[PDB]
RNA sequence: CUUUAAAUCCUUUAACGAGGAUCCAUUGGAGGGCAAGUCUGGUGCCAGCAGCCGCGGUAAUUCCAGCUCCAAUAGCGUAUA
RNA sequence: CGGGAAACCAAAGUCUUUGGGUUCCGGGGGGAGUAUGGUUGCAAAGCUGAAACUUAAAGGAAUUUGGCGAAGGGCACCACC
């Protein structure tokens, strides 16, 4: 606890967790390109509902 | 899955001796099964749902709630449609809507801008629907325009077969139902105005009644 | 149940005169008038009287203002000013709920 | 309250406003 | 309208002239008095020096403590409060230190449920909270 | 080499000049308006988010972090007329 | 007939198919018919008439369960005589 007026609490108990090494996005012309192709390309006839592309289910 | 047609109109249509819905517009004949549309107008006749809004009616013990289903309906080269219904879920308030939607569909006519070449594209006059307070103007534009309005009189425009037009709304036109069906009003109006294109005496043929009550007496009671 | 006691900068007060929306001032245990808030945990599932003991929130860029955290029944704060984190001269006067 | 009363009462207040000020010369 | 002759052009535009006077939204732009209330004067941000920290509360359906600055103008001297915008910058901002002081974006109207603020702080001591709260730039001293 | 008062800038042109081509693309946002997770951990009407509705009460699709995704792109966010 | 959000209206109709003539008057609610200035009156008071500040609502028409120390009919020894 401590007190009901403790400026930035929960920014400082939080947990700290480490970024991870990743791939290089790329970006320009070629990432259009790649929505480009999954959108309009890799579209498979679904019947229903269709999921997001950050559907997690 | 078979059709028993109640009316003598669908009997007519089943057993095939009309030709198209058209003679059936021309007389102005009630339409009361809505699969004769779906025999006429087969693979070109699709629906998008339009809004969902939940109603309550209070009672004893808290608030029964139910769900009205607005959808339209239309070939992309001619008629358009659209029904309202109510239910209790969502799913027969849905198959209600179609069915409504497919009883009551209307035709359009489409006019051109100046020169008159090639296929009509545009509205042919300046028609007003008006329900509620919502108030929709349809207003004649040039070739290659594109429906400029809200979404939804644009794609009840698109499922209507008209191209180009000038729209300019006024009202409370954030109820849906209000503009839905003032939109559809100004719509179906297109027939229901004289102008000097069709200025010539009419001639009257024959009701499919007077013509297949052979038929008719010969096959039913 | 338990007995919380106080911190490096919480302290105990004891309410003077109750006060209009939802605020209220009371005598802290070191001289000086201090404007306590109601917390919102309290605001209607416990009530606090005139002269009760309570465990008080403190501000470290003012001294104006302040919170309650919680309240302290009857035989809990005898048994605090038994072991002595209250002063002896403090009067509680009985506060109780009656029947 | 209502607007009837609510009114007399800012005659009232008007009334000795006037008088303080006639009597602040 | 109501006046509709072929000469009546003036008295169309004196009616119109009273009635675009007897407005909300126009007459504030049009008046000096609102203008000199104002305490940024027709600016859009405005300098200042902290004198205390203050702890104002919200309003009645949520329950915080929103913590904000007394802070007085460079420029004529009124008396603002200013709400310090992020999470834990209250660190960031000690007693007489200039800030820049900035609206928060509802034309001099309270924002939310903080009573009675109409500023936000951008800066402290001529560096960004932004780069303060990313690990970015550190105060100097 | 060219330009120019003389340079610099651009163009031409020798020699060197990249594989995870570390020669590393940021700014906002993900409940609705309004494009886009009922993902995983921490706090528990506190800290805070939120232009507006509203979100936080010890299972937060809105807080604080990680992964994924979405909008524009050498540009993006905020305040005032 | 026609109009309107509806209650309703033979005018509140002939209005996106928007123009017969003409006067006064309103731009979310509060502050507020308030302060000051002028003016009128013996007086009480009348006419003209702001701003700072504050708020996301305040409102108009109608339908079912809501309660009437509202009315009209029926029922109950968990009501009465």
């Amino acid at each position: 606890h401590g007190s009901l007026a403790r400026v930035g609490k929960v920014r400082g108990q939080t947990l700290k967790v480490a970024k991870q090494e990743k791939k290089k996005k790329r970006t320009g012309r070629a990432k259009r390109r790649m929505q480009y192709n999954r959108r309009f390309v890799n579209v498979v006839p679904t019947f229903g509902k269709k999921k997001g592309p950050n559907a997690n289910s | 899955k078979e059709w028993l047609p109640v009316t003598k109109l669908g009997r007519l249509v089943k057993d095939m001796k009309i030709k198209s819905l058209e003679e059936i517009y021309l007389f102005s004949l009630p339409i009361k099964e809505s699969e004769i549309i779906d025999f006429f107008l087969g693979a070109s006749l699709k629906d998008e749902v339009l809004k969902i809004m939940p109603v309550q009616k209070q009672t004893r013990a808290g608030q029964r709630t139910r769900f009205k289903a607005f959808v339209a309906i239309g070939d992309y080269n001619g008629h358009v449609g659209l029904g309202v219904k109510c239910s209790k879920e969502v799913a027969t308030a849905i198959r209600g809507a179609i069915i409504l939607a497919k009883l009551s569909i209307v035709p359009v006519r489409r006019g051109y801008w100046g020169n008159k070449i090639g296929k009509p594209h545009t509205v042919p006059c300046k028609v007003t629907g008006r329900c509620g307070s919502v108030l929709v103007r349809l207003i004649p534009a040039p070739r290659g325009t594109g429906i400029v309005s809200a979404p939804v009189p644009k794609k009840l425009l698109m499922m209507a077969g008209i191209d180009d037009c000038y729209t300019s709304a006024r009202g409370c036109t954030a109820t849906l139902g209000n503009f839905a069906k003032a939109t559809f009003d100004a719509i179906s109006k297109t027939y229901s105005y004289l102008t000097p294109d069709l200025w010539k005496e009419t001639v009257f043929t024959k009701s499919p009644y007077q013509e297949f009550t052979d038929h008719l007496v010969k096959t039913h009671t | 149940r338990e007995l919380v006691f106080k911190e490096d900068g919480q302290e105990y007060a004891q309410v003077i005169k109750m006060l209009g929306n939802g605020r209220l001032e009371a005598m802290c245990f070191d001289g000086v008038k201090r404007l306590c808030h109601i917390r919102g945990k309290l605001r209607k599932k416990v009530w606090i009287n005139t002269s009760d003991i309570i465990l008080v929130g403190l501000r470290d860029y003012q001294d104006n203002k302040a919170d309650v955290i919680l309240k302290y029944n009857a035989d809990e704060a005898r048994s605090l000013k038994a072991y002595g984190e209250l002063p002896e001269h403090a009067k509680i006067n009985e506060t109780d709920t009656f029947g | 309250m209502r607007a009837k009363w609510r009114k007399k009462r800012m005659r009232r207040l008007k009334r000795k406003r006037r008088k303080m000020r006639q009597r602040s010369k | 309208g109501k006046c509709r002759g072929l000469r009546t052009a003036r008295k169309l535009r004196s009616h119109r002239r009273d009635q675009k006077w007897h407005d909300k939204q126009y007459k504030k732009a049009h008046l000096g008095t609102a203008l000199k209330a104002n305490p940024f004067g027709g600016a859009s941000h405005a300098k200042g020096i902290v004198l205390e920290k203050v702890g104002v509360e919200a309003k009645q359906p949520n329950s915080a403590i929103r913590k904000c600055v007394r802070v007085q103008l460079i420029k004529n001297g009124k008396k603002i409060t200013a709400f310090v915008p992020n999470d834990g910058c209250l660190n960031f901002i000690e007693e007489n230190d200039e800030v820049l002081v900035a609206g928060f974006g509802r034309k001099g109207h309270a924002v939310g449920d903080i009573p009675g603020v109409r500023f936000k702080v951008v800066k402290v001591a001529n560096v960004s909270l932004l780069a303060l709260y990313k690990g970015k730039k550190e105060r100097p001293r």
